[PDB]
């Protein structure tokens, strides 16, 4: 076996790129608490 | 009163929700300068009331005038008639007995 690269005239695929826009992105983190000390703004605590 | 600081330190930790009985606790516990009347050392811009404990330069002094006033510059406890202290007419007394 040897390694060579896609072509659209030797196969019908090539290499795929696109745009990355800022104001579309979504964020894949979740926290690992919540609504505990230490976790949140001051704002945010609601002394339950 | 009630509690000590190795006491208030073990309600406040890393992983804990907050609750009113925490800063109630926190509040009776501490020293609230109003309500038990005292003030530390004499600042002026306070207002004080009747009653108020002042330490000025080595005396303890009451505010004897019962309406609010504004701690003024140039009124110091010993120059004006608002405040009072023993640790000076004691002094005084001992001072005349001394060279009498």
């Amino acid at each position: 076996s040897v390694i060579t690269s896609v072509s659209p005239k030797t196969s019908n695929q090539d290499h795929m790129i696109e745009e990355f826009i800022e104001q579309a992105i979504v964020f894949n983190n979740q926290k690992l608490e919540s609504g505990v000390l230490g976790y949140e703004s001051l704002n945010d605590l609601e002394l339950g | 009163n009630l509690r000590k600081r190795n006491e208030l330190k073990s309600l406040f930790k890393n992983k804990s929700r907050l609750s009113e009985t925490y800063f109630v606790e926190l509040i009776d516990s501490t020293l609230n300068k109003r309500d038990d009347r005292f003030h530390g050392i004499w600042k002026p811009g306070q207002t004080y009331q009747k009653g108020d404990v002042v330490y000025y330069n080595h005396s303890l002094w009451e505010m004897q005038s019962e309406n609010e006033i504004c701690a003024k510059e140039e009124q110091t406890p010993g120059i004006s008639t608002d405040w009072k202290s023993l640790l000076k007419e004691l002094e005084q007394k001992v001072d005349k007995l001394q060279h009498e």
